[PDB]
DNA sequence: ATCGATGTATATATCTGACACGTGCCTGGAGACTAGGGAGTAATCCCCTTGGCGGTTAAAACGCGGGGGACAGCGCGTACGTGCGTTTAAGCGGTGCTAGAGCTG
DNA sequence: AGCTCTAGCACCGCTTAAACGCACGTACGCGCTGTCCCCCGCGTTTTAACCGCCAAGGGGATTACTCCCTAGTCTCCAGGCACGTGTCAGATATATACATCGAT
């Protein structure tokens, strides 16, 4: 069987961020239970924000709130511009 | 014609087809929309680099090319906003902070 | 084999270390008793979360999935095996 | 008679309180700790087994728990105007937190 | 329009109870948001763990592991009690 | 045939239709079995019916008729098991307990 | 719709209203420094609970912050509210 | 000769008054005036529900009576019986706020 | 104030097993495609929030007195901590066993 | 239902540093006693919350319309994962320099 993980993300990830540095595979498991985690929150509150609203769909909108709503502090004032810039380049590529 | 991955085309380094993908097999809602995913897969990438800028912070600080979860952990709790974040979170191998209250000092 | 007590187990040095860990300077003589009482009591409530959660699978041993599971129903999320 | 050489009760407790903080090992012997978590899951049932992961978790998290709970306990010792710890420093810990 | 509440279910679980006796129309929101929030908090374990066991369908089993963790104490044994002896008179009425 | 309902053959008075139709709408699991809502609609049954049963107890030993939220309180603080079930929960219009410490008292 | 700009509005809870809701919480002195720390950590908490209330709203286009919001804010940092349907 | 209580006397009859009671113990147009004071900086112009108002009201009651009642325990931990402002933090911070 | 041992840290070399890299391979992302209804918009009615007025009056604010209660200081004394010596069980390794996970049907 | 086979479990020896108990001393807990200032309860005084009435009209809600958008199906191939190989950085060891703490 096969198993299905970020680790090879992560790690490229790291390597744009830093060229020189190495990391452990216990850090590879952390990271993997650390955007597992992160992203089980974001499509739970998603899916709130679907249910509250009468909402069948879960568009950038859903996401944008839910990434105000989890992450406070000036995160909150990045998070939601990196990934407007994502959809500002797809909508650019599509 | 040949098949080029979108998150190439979001210029993303996390994949939007797995999570565009858990999102249909989480059984979140009854839809998903195209944009969703994307943007989900920009913050993660968002969060995941900071936090690896953050350890490897502390891992040239420690003086140690390879980061070791103490690094993270260190990345994670001295940072002001992102230990409000993993506020209920323990991190395995992880320790605490070297710190030593004002008066437990020696006179 | 049935296992009788190993409360004492829990070694007087072992709760001092962890309390160093903790950073304090002084340990009183009940510290050593209260701790382990809080502990018994912290296992009981994780343990019985993660031998009903091997029971719902049709399992019978306990991996680091269910126990990594009930820490995180219980409001504590670990990272590190999954 | 002569005395041999030593220290204040309390400064070797401080160079071992940045010498324990440094490090990130576990402080708990693993096989005591094992028949602990051996014999809390017979109540519930016997013939119970547990991967080496399985205690492993236990074991951190149990200790995240216990070093939090010791942050906590000397910070209500430090506010009753107090360096060492005491029991009912533990029950206001557990009290404020409301899990008593 | 009409909204969808537990209102009069409640009302003659309180006849059945205590039946020499009213409610008041705070209260009466008061249980009807604690049940919608026992019914979520009860389900959302539920889809947990048939999610967590690669299982897609909840059954009565499933509800049964989902009270035997959330309640705590003695309110799980006549919980579970209570399901049983009402999921065999659903089957034997059947 | 005659139509007769699923609360009355699981002999349940909270029902069966409504706590199956929002198990479906609720997104929990794409399919749901047949014993899933009466199970959960028995142990609806059991904790609203312990609930108004400390509630009315407490109106008697208040002398009221009604279950003011007040009493709901009084219900769900005075049981320990209902106090560690709803400990993070805020009920409307209900109070504290009663409670004064020993050392504040004096003789 | 606000009628002016409002400013200093802190103090409308005043010192005899903290005097109250410390008094329900069981104690029996009250010190001259609990009044504004008492204020501080109230601002805090409605400063937390309204922002998450508002990105409900304008998630939902309204103008208005209706009490199903607040309610669902609430249940998000672990404080859940009864009455107000839930 | 006035009927002069012992002061920590009236208190705890006080004390014991506001325990049985459910009435709302802010009023509740200051507390309109200091929501809109901080809903303000938020988004110009925001309404509000008077549901929502009372939903505002009975949360932060809630929630100052029970970081006044570990106060209280936190004070009488340090063989005091009049809370602080140390008391406040220490509740806070033990609680995880901070 | 000064000097000394004890302790942690700094530096260089050897050594090793985890991690970096590569390769083969296949599930699943991607492109194309049609269809349906959810979604966005406009038109509409109207509950309901904001706003103002007036009077009532409960309550906030104010200053006063005085005495607990906070808190600094002191002394005493039990209970810590530090240490040496001894004891002991964890720790480590190999061996041997099969229950019981785990996958397929 | 059933075969495969990982790994949990049982054990046994020896090397091992902690674990253990005890001996000596002192800083620290606890209580007393001190001053005193800090707050509580008071009437007097004063502000605004409160009721309720009326009314303007924004804005949430419903109804209706039509259309872009996404699940769904189908085909196809390359990125992704298991597997394997081999450096290489971190652990280990020894020698060297500096500094905290003790007490001359």
């Amino acid at each position: 069987t096969r198993k299905e993980s970020y680790a090879i993300y992560v790690y490229k990830v790291l390597k744009q961020v830093h060229p020189d540095t190495g990391i452990s595979s216990k850090a590879m498991s952390i990271m993997n239970s650390f955007v597992n985690d992160v992203f089980e929150r974001i499509a739970g509150e998603a899916s709130r924000l679907a249910h509250y609203n009468k909402r069948s769909t879960i568009t950038s909108r859903e996401i944008q709130t839910a990434v105000r709503l989890l992450l406070p502090g000036e995160l909150a004032k990045h998070a939601v511009s990196e990934g407007t810039k994502a959809v500002t380049k797809y909508t650019s590529a599509k | 014609a040949k098949a080029k991955t979108r998150s190439s085309r979001a210029g993303l380094q996390f994949p939007v087809g797995r999570v565009h993908r858990l999102l249909r097999k989480g059984n979140y809602a009854e839809r998903v929309g195209a944009g969703a995913p994307v943007y989900l897969a920009a913050v993660l990438e968002y969060l995941t680099a900071e936090i690896l800028e953050l350890a490897g912070n502390a891992a040239r600080d420690n003086k140690k090319t390879r980061i070791i979860p103490r690094h993270l952990q260190l990345a994670v709790r001295n940072d002001e906003e992102l230990n409000k974040l993993l506020g209920r979170v323990t991190i395995a191998q992880g320790g605490v902070l070297p710190n030593i209250q004002s008066v437990l000092l020696p006179k | 084999k049935v296992l009788r007590d190993n409360i004492q187990g829990i070694t007087k040095p072992a709760i001092r270390r962890l309390a160093r860990r903790g950073g304090v300077k002084r340990i009183s003589g009940l510290i050593y008793e209260e701790t382990r009482g809080v502990l018994k009591v912290f296992l009981e409530n994780v343990i019985r979360d993660a031998v009903t959660y091997t029971e719902h699978a049709k399992r019978k041993t306990v991996t680091a999935m269910d126990v990594v599971y009930a820490l995180k129903r219980q409001g504590r999320t670990l990272y590190g095996f999954g | 008679v002569k005395k041999p050489h030593r220290y204040r009760p309390g400064t070797v407790a401080l160079r071992e309180i940045r010498r324990y903080q440094k490090s990130t090992e576990l402080l708990i012997r693993k096989l005591p700790f094992q028949r602990l978590v051996r014999e809390i899951a017979q109540d519930f049932k016997t013939d119970l087994r547990f991967q080496s992961s399985a205690v492993m978790a236990l074991q951190e998290a149990s200790e995240a728990y216990l070093v939090a709970l010791f942050e906590d306990t000397n910070l209500a010792a430090i506010h009753a105007k107090r360096v060492t710890i005491m029991p009912k420093d533990i029950q206001l810990a557990r009290r404020i937190r409301g899990e008593r």
